[PDB]
């Protein structure tokens, strides 16, 4: 199974420095050229650099060139982006990515980690529940002021996933991100099953477990 | 740098339907397009390289074709699963562009939404803070207006709206708004409720609870 998993990712104040790496898992690395790929809303996707882990040899997106550095090492299969001089222009997705010959197109791509270029400190959520005072009933959680992004939610610890409707992050006023959690549930359920939601924010380290109560 | 205009940028279709994205480039790249379908939250998959030849694992509904600067992605018969941002891209040309996408949103009936209301919690009430949620869930139309009273009058801006993508499976979208307030604000009144309107409605529907109850 071929795997491509980043790291090194996460808040950076402006013209700070970040290293990401790439550990490539289930294939011969030095028989395919590695790349990075990056990510934005409204800007589209965007070809960073590439190298070639069998001799070192890397070549950079001009836009990219000398102040990011592409390396490799063989013994651990993992490639490394130091970026440097970062900007909010910067604030992106960065994916890790296989490609086979003088044919640049990814078959392979990792999770993507994001980067986020701002003078924001970490903080981390507030987790509070989403309970009411027919036949389905809904039940949440609110996931309030929290940076940088990204969180994850979970109910029941992962047993529970039809009907779970986790909103996308909105920026609040304070430059804060607040979300929700939603499921539907059986109504009958709520008396005789318990409903936790599972909220992790990495950047900050708060994992929540919150038990809702009608 | 070789430029890769995608058109349309958007585009609504129903199921079973033909759905047509092209790709113009700047200049000639012969058969050096591929095509990607990048959905929310998901890193993108590759579906054509060659501008015609079709990856391993892609379903044969998905199909490429074009050369030299006019490069067509077809999808034979539109599925749920299939909503997602398309993009095409040259690869024998540094540094290797991508077009800027096509976002494929499904067209589906007309469907209501199930609206429920939340209280704040007795957690977040020592905190200063509460935050009165409006919950609409799985609708079609993405149009939907929820309007906010407190002790029966019309709120303003207090509250932030927040929509999911288009769910894979039933086409449908879901909708939160939250009403904040300070907990001085909410301990001076009684009657919380939100009004929703949208097309599969007859009329507004309205969800609603009283402060200590």
């Amino acid at each position: 199974e071929v795997q491509l998993v980043e790291s090194g990712g996460g808040l950076v104040q402006p013209g700070g420095s970040l290293r990401l790496s790439c550990a490539a898992s289930g294939f011969t690395f030095t028989d395919y050229t590695m790349d990075w790929v990056r990510y934005a809303p409204g800007k589209g996707l965007e070809w960073v650099a590439d190298v070639n882990p069998n001799s070192g040899g890397s070549i950079y997106n001009q836009r990219f060139k000398g102040r990011f550095t592409l390396s490799v090492d063989r013994s651990k299969n993992t490639l490394y982006l130091q970026m440097n001089s970062l900007r909010a222009e910067d604030t992106a997705v960065y994916y890790c990515a296989r490609n086979l010959g003088p044919s640049f197109y990814f078959d392979y791509w990792g999770r993507g980690t994001l980067v986020t270029v701002s003078s924001a400190s970490t903080k981390g959520p507030s987790v509070f529940p989403l309970a009411p005072c027919g036949g389905t009933a809904a039940l949440g959680c609110l996931v309030k002021d929290y940076f940088p992004e990204p969180v994850t939610v979970s109910w029941n610890s992962g047993a529970l996933t039809s009907g779970v409707h986790t909103f996308p992050a909105v920026l609040q006023s304070s430059g804060l991100y607040s979300l929700s959690s939603v499921v539907t549930v059986p109504s009958s359920s709520l008396g005789t099953q318990t409903y936790i939601c599972n909220v992790n924010h990495k950047p900050s380290n708060t994992k929540v477990d919150k038990k809702v109560e009608p | 740098d070789i430029q890769m205009t995608q058109s349309p940028s958007s585009l609504s279709a129903s199921v079973g339907d033909r759905v047509t994205i092209t790709c113009k480039a700047s200049q000639d790249v012969s058969i050096g397009v591929a095509w990607y379908q990048r959905k929310p939250g998901d890193a993108p998959k590759l579906l054509i390289y060659s501008a015609s030849y079709r990856y391993t694992g892609v379903p044969s509904r998905f199909s490429g074709s074009g050369s030299g600067t006019d490069f067509t992605l077809t999808i034979s018969s539109l599925q749920p699963e299939d909503f997602a941002t398309y993009y095409c891209q040259q690869y024998y040309i540094y540094p290797y562009t991508f077009g800027q996408g096509t976002k494929v949103e499904i067209k589906r009936t007309v469907a209501a939404p199930s609206v429920f209301i939340f209280p704040p919690s007795k957690e977040q009430l020592k905190s200063g803070t509460a935050s009165v949620v409006c919950l609409l869930n799985n609708f079609y139309p993405r149009e939907a207006k929820v309007q906010w009273k407190v002790d029966n009058a019309l709120q303003s801006g207090n509250s932030q709206e927040s929509v999911t993508e288009q769910d894979s499976k039933d086409s449908t979208y879901s909708l939160s708004s939250t009403l904040t307030l300070s907990k001085a604000d909410y301990e001076k009144h009684k009657v919380y409720a939100c009004e929703v309107t949208h097309q599969g409605l007859s009329s507004p529907v309205t969800k609603s609870f009283n402060r200590g109850e």
